[PDB]
């Protein structure tokens, strides 16, 4: 291996093999001393080291590691592929970050809001690892990308139209008001022509160079796809408004530029590990080993228990303390050990060699050693990965700084706590060893296939398999079930609905039966072929599934979604990421990959992943690499839209902060108007809306226990056809993760209906965590409370009557025939979300946290405030209702008779068709409740909470009973009138 | 059979029995067998504990034991065996790879290992470049005890000459090559006859054709090349025949002879008498063997932190040398014991043969945990670098003491057991040291005792391996002033778990110090003491601080 010393001098060096030759850096150093007398003087002004780089495709590539040349297989392979037997390896300075890179960093910082270049609460270099690595598919993406399509972000779907939307285009034709300065022009084009065909027929129809961008919004009609796939012409025709375009030049792709990339790549940390006869000691003459494969190592597991360290002891409770450790592979303990019960003080000293029943052999990648302290219950958590990110044993001493409690996410986290002044410290020892212990290359090739079965199965075994397979996920699986899923496992590759059962069938504690099964993964077809599932891929995502190779196959399967799927599901991955057992995850790739192809899909992960960084102490660093890696990904044009959106919700904070702490409000809004509010500024909830002014006369502060900030912001878009504010209610002092959640989780279940051809009228707001339990969240305008209409007549007293919500909707509507097309949309609302929260299990709500617009469509606000009381609570110790079906509704609905009428009919075979389009995913249903539950929740969730859903879903029932069920839930909730709004009625007074 | 029988006696601990048992050449392959059947069975159970007295066993069996049967696979079974631990912890691999080294270098060349201690011990003439000699001392003031002192008197007497020496270096790697194919008696014979500088000439040529052979790469070409040299030599000096000359002639054991050790007493002189054996051996490794109770451990400790100050401008260092320290108890003992079993055994437990083996095969040096105090005097001069095992402070009638010694005699009464009137103690204690977070703490109140204790003392009854320090508060202003309510009275045993602490006195009330009723210090009048906690002292044992 050649190299290039720092003076164009060439030392030809000589292979030195694999074993301890990253000295290869002192060798060179050295050698260059002993070589050049300038290298000596440079000795006394040199830096601390230098860096080796080459070029694997002409980029110019580092060798990141420096513990041995195994890792720098890749190279010599390039080398060898290409037949230049001389390899060139050029040693460079270390030179320090330039000015503009170092502003750049601390621009990237004050965006994330997290520091990623802090090394100070790290006992690796995983996330470094993880910032240098995620380089390659961010400039894969950046250099793959089109320009204009990138610069104008079409919102497309390849989704069929549905009926209910056919039936509304008149005659095979939609009308398009084209704006060109002030004269507005008609044009009539079918559903199935591209925007080109539209210009080139607006044209015709007396330069060619411009695009049709949506009046007073940043969306554009672009691209080859007819103008029926665009979401923006299906939200009109929806919400039966008029589509208006204006004729505007292109935006300017070069607006979009990437700056240059300062870290050269650094390949990957798979040359450490190679197969296990590369590992293997046996063999060799005890001179060659310079590693040691994990397999080899036939001796039980063994930690040490050095002590506990804490600086003050809490007083919740005391007098005995030990500690467990867990040995576990994504929530299944493999091995568990305990410690004698000693009496709890500031500083508990154990010294004891815990060793499992697990061989050092056995343990599987991503298998993670869970330390918790116990009381006497459980006081303290903390988790070691016990394999690093190197496929490297853990060895040495660590010092980790632990969690404290306040099945849960936050409690698979691998990283330390921060707080190291006063958190609690568990010390621990792991074993030393000469040479470095390396888990070898997860499968070297399935040539022998594992024995693939040849005999057909009995029949019986045959319909036992397929009863399993059918089964719901929650369902548990006994021991004969696994073994049967396991002693079949090539029968099962064949039906992808029984790849969950089947991984979790597998014994992951024993390395043969994880041989087998990346043997059985590796001849993987009909999995390929498969059609997508949504369900089935985030079972396979979820906390159940730790193996590298089985989350793989589902972000592979993943890589098929629209732009448009991943944003309906694109939330629930972001919290799946939490489950990774290592930052560099596949779904993390997968994440930064399609943020940086879409750039919708781009400022939403901004987003959901900042609030993550912002609120998660567990998953900060992890959540901050990937937002570092996707903010360098995007271009210049939409960082700075990403700085004006902090600035503003940034000062924002700071009123809200000042006002809480307390006409001061209007003073204050005039102070950011005039100095440090942006001109124009990018809607977080809607990226397509650009709030320019404010409106500081309308703002005020709501009559609430929280004072959020009523906001009205002026639309910055000249072009837009109405004087309508834009309304943003910023609101400090609650959780606002759990309410978006559950507005995902509401999209969903509406794009399912849909699916299935219903319109449930049920439209869920904007909703954005940006901080620390402070948010911003879309004002529904024309809207008000039903406590409030209460209110007006009779409730201030607590004093009930069922007139006034159907007076209320008739005052609001010009016309009767406005008031039918309420009555109908209140009905359709009311049947969708009474569906939809009684399949969430947050149907137990009061009349203050359900509004209803003046054309009766009816909503549900404010769902963390009933989640965490549903969480702790449950109903069971109270009068519990399935869902808010209040007689008010039902005279709305009906006649108050309680035993029919055509529109209470009517709602009735509405919210069974929905509550049937649901049962028709029950699965993808239950695991979005399930991460829901995982990741949403401050708190730890456990069964029994999760498996409620499979009692509201009726879940293995047939179609007529499930009916009849909600028919049962319908009665009930018929029966208790008023009771249950006026127990909540005095529980709130 | 009876042989496996005494090795398993000697393991669930019988010692120099075992090691008399093997009296006939047989017996030596016989334990060897039995030893690598244990090694294997530890390494298939995992089990830690046994495999450093194995591993001791075989090296010093393979050492001593004559001429490996050419049809042997002893040395090759007990390779692969060890070659099999390299997945074990770092204080495990270390000892397997050692022995693989020794292994293959006494496959190489039969008698290297041998023939090396013996040459660096009796200090015979070496071709080698920087060439090494291994010199004892053995410590012993006139008061330590007549059987040891009879045994060092045993061990001090010069017995071979380097003619015998020669003599019986050669006899064993010759026998080691050709084992029963030679004539022992009849080279014994030829060689009697020969001159000095014939038998130097011969030797230095034998151990330069063992050393070449050591690294040949090949075993049975580099023993072939060491049995065709081997026979070149002896045809060269007119030796008989030695290759096939007599099938009677059988195998003798050539034994370890004894070490040249040497007798001095050093007085309790902080390690001067070093320095003239020194010089001494100016007209390489020496090793220090310290007999004597707790009496001397501060002795030897302010005697190797004066050695650790002035080695780095003295000729002890420079000059190639290593310094190894041993300990015989005749409680540093007991935290050794604690900590190696095979000390506990063999050394804290036909002495000189025991003396001899400790000397030879304890190679793991364990630094005992020293403590540093320093004390501010109410004069304004300022001590440090004080050592100790306990301490107790406080002590009126010690700073009474203290100020009778004044700054050039002993402090006469500090020997403890003495009534204290109260003085104005400040108690500050630093907690939490085992996560890197120092916690220091403080009380300002009266006080007369205070007790600073070690668990290394009673460690057997604690925590595994706690370095840790015990500040006990108890018989506290009682033993003068039973009735003084204010201060620290009387005050039941009370136990912090600290790592430095600093305890004030005050003027009016002079503070003391007794440093384990240690007279010989001179102090004047201190008022602040200061303790804090690789410190020093590497004591060598067998094996070391096990994990």
């Amino acid at each position: 291996i050649e190299f290039v010393l720092p003076s164009p001098e060439t030392a030809l060096l000589h292979v030195a093999g694999h074993g301890n030759v990253e000295q290869m850096k002192a060798q060179v150093w050295l050698r260059a001393l002993e070589t050049s007398v300038a290298a000596d003087f440079y000795h006394r002004l040199g830096p601390h080291h230098f860096l080796l780089l080459y070029q694997k495709k002409g980029q110019w590539y580092e060798i990141y590691d420096k513990y041995q040349v195994v890792q720098t297989l890749d190279c010599l392979r390039y080398w060898k592929a290409t037949h230049r037997s001389p390899g060139q390896i050029h040693l460079v300075q270390r030179h320090p970050p330039s000015e503009e890179s170092q502003a750049f960093q601390r621009q990237l910082t004050a965006l994330i809001g997290y520091d990623v270049t802090d090394v100070s609460n790290v006992h690796d270099d995983e996330l470094e690892f993880t910032r240098r690595g995620l380089v390659t598919p961010r400039m894969a993406e950046v250099a793959s990308r089109d320009p204009k399509l990138y610069a104008m972000h079409p919102w497309v779907t390849s989704k069929p139209l549905p009926e209910y939307l056919w039936k509304k285009i008149a005659n095979n034709c939609i009308f398009i008001v084209i704006h060109r300065s002030t004269t507005s022009q008609t044009i009539k084009v079918s559903p199935d022509d591209t925007p080109g065909a539209i210009l080139q027929s607006f044209f015709t129809k007396m330069e060619q160079d411009f695009v049709l961008r949506v009046c007073g919004r940043d969306e554009y009609l672009v691209g080859e796809t007819p103008i029926k796939n665009f979401q923006w012409v299906r939200h009109c025709l929806k919400n039966g408004e008029e589509i208006h375009v204006v004729l505007d030049t292109p935006p300017d792709p070069a607006l979009d530029e990437v700056r240059k990339e300062e870290w050269p790549l650094v390949d990957d940390c798979t040359g450490v590990t190679g197969y296990h006869e590369q590992l293997t000691i046996h063999g060799k003459d005890h001179e060659s080993v310079f590693t040691v494969s994990l397999w080899d190592c036939d001796r039980k597991f063994r930690v040490k228990i050095r002590g506990i360290d804490i600086p003050v002891l809490p007083r919740n409770t005391d007098l005995t303390v030990f500690v467990e450790a867990n040995i576990q592979h994504g929530q299944q303990v493999l091995c568990q050990r305990r410690t004698s019960p000693k009496p709890f003080t500031e500083e508990v000293l154990w010294n004891v060699w815990l060793e499992f029943s697990i061989k050092i052999k056995d343990l599987p990648k991503g298998a993670l050693l869970n330390l918790q302290i116990y009381c006497g219950q459980l006081l303290y958590y903390v988790n070691l990965l016990l394999i690093d990110h190197r496929f490297l044993l853990r060895r040495g001493e660590y010092v980790l700084h632990m969690w404290q409690i306040s099945f849960n996410a936050d409690k698979l986290t691998s990283a330390t706590n921060p707080d190291k002044e006063n958190s609690m410290s568990i010390s621990i020892l792991l074993d030393n060893y000469c040479h470095p212990i390396a888990l070898p290359k997860h499968q070297p090739t399935p040539d022998p296939e594992g024995d693939r079965v040849r005999a057909e199965m009995p029949n019986q075994l045959r319909k036992q398999l397929e009863a399993i397979i059918a089964t719901d996920p929650l369902n548990p699986l006994t021991a004969e079930d696994k073994e049967l899923l396991w002693h079949f496992r090539y029968e099962s590759l064949k039906h992808p609905k029984a790849y969950p059962k089947l991984f979790s069938s597998v014994k992951w504690g024993q390395q043969e039966i994880v041989a087998k099964t990346y043997q059985l993964l590796a001849r993987r077809e009909v999995w390929d072929q498969s059609a997508l599932d949504v369900g089935l891929t985030m079972q396979l995502l979820d906390c159940n599934f730790s193996d590298e190779n089985v989350r793989a196959i589902a972000v592979q399967k993943l890589e098929s979604l629209e732009d448009d799927d991943v944003l309906h599901y694109l939330l629930q991955l972001v919290q799946a990421v939490k489950f990774e057992p290592y930052h560099d995850s596949a779904l993390a790739r997968f994440l930064l990959k399609r943020g940086l192809r879409n750039k919708r899909i781009g400022h939403f992960l901004f987003w959901f992943l900042r609030s993550e960084i912002a609120q998660s102490r567990h998953y900060q660093q992890r959540f901050a690499v990937i937002l570092e890696a996707y903010l360098r990904g995007c271009g210049t044009a939409m960082l700075h839209d990403f700085t004006q959106q902090v600035q503003v919700i940034e000062m924002l904070q700071k009123v809200t902060l000042d006002i809480k702490s307390l006409s001061q409000l209007k003073q204050k809004l005039e102070n950011l108007q005039n100095s440090q509010l942006p001109e124009s500024f990018r809607v977080p909830y809607d990226p397509g809306l650009k709030a320019g002014a404010l409106a500081i006369e309308k703002c005020k502060v709501m009559a609430s226990k929280k004072k959020p900030l009523w906001l009205e912001f002026k639309c910055a878009d000249p072009t837009a056809l109405s004087n309508e504010t834009i309304g943003i209610i910023f609101k400090h002092g609650d959780d606002l993760r759990q309410d978006m959640l559950i507005l995902q989780i509401l999209r969903i279940m509406e794009s399912i209906w849909e699916t299935e051809s219903l319109d449930l009228c049920l439209l869920p707001y904007g909703c954005i965590s940006t901080g620390d339990k402070i948010g911003m969240i879309e004002i529904v305008k024309d809207a008000t409370t039903i406590a409030k209409i209460q209110q007006s007549t009779v409730g201030n007293t607590g004093a009930f009557k069922d007139e006034v919500l159907n007076h209320w909707l008739k005052e609001k509507s010009p016309t009767e025939e406005k008031f039918q097309a309420a009555v109908e949309r209140f009905v359709y609302s009311c049947a969708g979300y009474c569906v939809a929260t009684f399949v969430l299990g947050i149907g137990d709500r009061h009349n203050d946290n359900i509004m209803i617009t003046e054309t009766g469509n009816l909503f549900h606000i404010d769902f963390g405030h009933i989640l965490g009381n549903y969480k702790s609570f449950l109903g069971i110790n109270k009068e519990r209702v399935p869902f808010v079906l209040t007689p008010d509704f039902l005279f709305v609905m009906g006649t108050s008779g309680k035993k029919t009428s055509p529109h209470f009919q009517k709602f009735q075979d509405i919210c069974v068709k929905a509550y049937l389009a649901l049962r028709h995913h029950t699965n993808l249903l239950i695991i979005l409740f399930s991460m829901m539950l995982m990741t949403g929740m401050p708190q730890l969730t456990s069964k029994e909470d999760i498996e409620y859903i499979r009692d509201a879903l009726t879940v293995g029932k047939n179609e007529e009973d499930a009916k009849k069920y909600f028919l049962d839930q319908i009665e009930v909730c018929r029966d208790k009138g008023w009771t249950v709004q006026f127990n909540w009625f005095l529980h709130l007074v | 059979d009876r042989i496996q029988h005494a090795l398993e006696r000697c393991l669930h601990g019988c010692w120099s029995l075992q090691e008399l048992v093997s009296r006939d050449p047989g017996h030596f392959l016989i334990l060897l067998e039995q030893i690598l059947q244990k090694t294997r069975e530890v390494q298939e159970k995992g089990t830690y504990d046994l495999l450093a007295p194995l591993a001791l066993l075989f090296y010093s069996t393979v050492l001593c034991t004559p001429h490996f049967p050419p049809d042997s696979d002893l040395l090759l079974k007990a390779a692969r065996t060890y070659h099999r631990f390299l997945t074990w912890p770092v204080p495990y691999c270390s000892i397997c790879q050692e022995l693989l080294t020794f292994i293959d270098a006494e496959l190489k060349a039969p008698g290297i290992s041998y023939q090396r201690l013996v040459r660096a011990e009796q200090g015979l003439s070496t071709r080698s470049h920087r060439s090494s000699t291994v010199t004892v001392l053995l410590l012993n003031p006139v008061e330590v005890q007549a059987e040891f002192l009879d045994v060092a008197d045993k061990l001090s007497t010069p017995g071979p000459s380097p003619h015998s020496a020669y003599i019986t270096l050669l006899l064993h790697a010759f026998q080691a090559t050709f084992g029963a194919h030679c004539d022992l008696s009849g080279l014994h014979r030829r060689l009697q006859s020969k001159t000095l500088a014939e038998l130097e000439a011969i030797f230095t040529e034998t151990a330069e054709a063992q050393e070449l052979a050591s690294g040949i790469g090949d075993a049975a070409e580099a023993r072939q090349w060491l049995r065709t040299k081997l026979q070149a030599v002896g045809e060269k000096a007119g030796f008989p025949g030695v290759l096939d000359t007599a099938k009677p002639g059988k195998l003798r054991t050539i034994p370890i002879p004894v070490a040249r050790c040497y007798t001095y007493s050093w007085n309790q002189d902080s390690f001067d008498i070093l320095q003239e054996i020194l010089l001494k051996e100016q007209e390489s490794t020496l090793r220090v063997v310290v007999f004597g109770s707790d009496r001397i451990s501060g002795k030897v400790a302010r005697a190797y932190s004066n050695l650790r100050r002035l080695e780095n401008n003295r000729p002890l260092l420079t000059r190639f040398f290593k310094l190894q320290f041993f300990y015989v108890p005749v409680d540093i003992s007991h935290y050794l014991g604690m900590l190696d079993p095979w000390y506990e055994r063999n050394v804290l437990g036909i002495l000189a043969d025991m003396l001899l083996y400790y000397c030879r095969f304890a190679a793991r040096p364990v630094l005992l945990q020293v403590y540093q105090t320093e004390l501010t005097f109410i004069t304004g001069e300022k001590t440090t670098e004080i050592f100790i095992h306990s301490l107790e402070l406080g002590h009126s009638a010690a700073t009474r003491a203290i100020k009778a010694s004044g700054p050039g005699s002993k402090r006469l009464g500090i020997d403890g057991d003495r009534e204290a009137v109260p003085l104005t103690l400040q108690i500050i204690y630093s907690k939490g040291a085992i996560s890197g977070r120092s916690r220091w703490s403080n009380m300002e109140k009266l006080c007369t005792s205070v007790n600073l204790s070690k668990a290394c003392r009673q460690q057997e009854e604690l925590d595994s391996s706690t370095e840790a320090l015990t500040l006990n508060l108890t018989e506290v202003v009682k033993r003068q002033t039973p009735k003084s309510k204010k201060g620290f009275n009387q005050i039941s045993t009370s136990q912090i778990k600290v790592d430095k602490v600093q305890i004030i006195g005050s003027n009016s009330c002079p503070f003391a110090v007794c440093l384990d009723q240690d007279e010989r210090k001179i102090l004047q009048s201190v008022i602040r003491c200061e303790v804090s906690p690789l410190l020093c002292l590497p004591i060598m044992t067998f094996s070391g601080a096990l994990p």
